[PDB]
């Protein structure tokens, strides 16, 4: 589902920004 | 920006609470204090980034108004919270460590096993992630 | 007796409070781009083209900064402007949500058909063909009004 | 509302008069 | 000249809104306008008083001194209040009859000519709106 | 009494100042 | 009475202004 | 011409009739000491220092006598003086019964705390300490008014 891919990537982008600190 | 009559007023009065001399300026070390007086709760790193944009150790009212309007037009941790909610049938604010791991490893820009171990380790616990907490970071 | 003929004490005070708030270096002039926020401060919601007109009114056409006596003149002329052209521009701007000086063909059509002395579909067809001036979909209402100002 | 009906009606009155002058 | 750091910066900004050329000078025909910009309602006689204590421009330093003197002096308020002494119900009116009695019997007693002149100038049934009569003698 | 005399005099000074300008 | 309440209140306003000026 | 601009026919008569009572020797001049009784005869009640201000107005300070033109000039000026300082001086003189230019610290305390926008004990304590200039328990208010200006 395009919607579930979207939701997953949003979380993923925030998690990589976090660990980039 | 396209800001309100009331909001510009709200934000002027907030600003003038910290302008003691009335010279149209506040210190950077009082920025957090003024945004807290407006019931905003900015994160340490949310201020550092706002403050460098400025870089006297002083902020005038126009660039303060600007900084505001930059946070008021954009949006929030509400979207992150909501993205998790997609993966939470219950809606009890809790996602299992096993489901979260499977979703991060398989959907979207798949996380490495490297990454998804550091995520779950800092997301702890009882193998039951409480995603509101984790969005707090 | 500067502006005693035109504005009241409490008007001049209100204009001062709004204008000075954007005076960074305190020389008595604001960057003209602040003029939007200065009017929003005052409970107005003027269009881009509206502010370009207020600026033109005083011969500050792209003058980078704007004087307070200049700002007083603008306000005091626009408060008393009963010109017909200005009524027509003002009526259109009630349907320009953002203030970019345009209105979607679809939106204009919707207003002309459902509000007022409601136009017919033949009548409004002919209006869009004439007002959709410069490309398709978007109506430059300021030029549309320019077109039907002459002749 | 009555306000928006009057703006719309001002534009109609004005266009019609321009069209009727040809 | 006992103004605060904040008043001085407020007056400096107000002064420079009308200092176009930036030469630390405003015309006296603009003194009223700057004072009204500062949320004041100076009387025509308050402004002559000021514009005359300078024998036609005003440098910032003689402005700051006028403004410091004008703070340290509230003529509209005090005349209103002098009238309010003789206004019991507190409605802001006084009878042509009681006003005449007080002016011809108390203080630097008005002649019958002077009060006949006063009452004509106070409009109106025959009740004097004294807040507007304050405006008249400014 | 002294207070009423004072109130009346202040009014009279302003009234006579006003007539002197006319 | 009212008269010497005026005289009092004028002295008081003036004194508070003086002290506000510091 | 002279005084026709500033006084009415009727005032010049009243002031004549009142000033004339103290011209013993038909000089057209009165002993200065008598200016108080002249002004009391007009139903006024000025203070010692109010009177010095009137003599001062027409440059007659420490003169033995006052002319009638002098007198007419004092009155015509005082009748139209809306000066702020004078107003504050005439409010203080309301509470100076004898007119000597002093008000007891206790009498000043009483008016300030019982009349008008009543001062608090704090506020009037500050006031007397600055206003009792010599410390004797007497407020020379005229001088206190010099300070506040």
């Amino acid at each position: 589902g395009p919607g579930s891919e979207f939701a997953a990537a949003l979380i993923q982008r925030w998690y990589r920004r976090y660990m980039a600190r | 920006d396209q800001l309100t009559e009331e909001q510009i007023a709200e934000f002027k009065e907030a600003f003038s609470l910290f302008d003691k001399d009335g010279d149209g300026t506040i210190t950077t070390k009082e920025l957090g204090t003024v945004m807290r007086s407006l019931g905003q709760n900015p994160t340490e790193a949310e201020l550092q980034d706002m403050i460098n944009e400025v870089d006297n150790g002083t902020i005038d009212f126009p660039e303060f108004l600007t900084m505001m309007a930059r946070k008021m037009k954009d949006d929030s941790e509400e979207e992150i919270r909501e993205a998790f909610r997609v993966f939470d049938k219950d809606g009890n604010g809790y996602i299992s460590a096993a489901e979260l791991r499977h979703v991060m490893t398989n959907l979207g820009e798949k996380l490495t096993d490297e990454e998804v171990d550091e995520m779950i380790r800092e997301a702890d616990g009882d193998g039951q992630v409480n995603y509101e907490e984790f969005v707090q970071m």
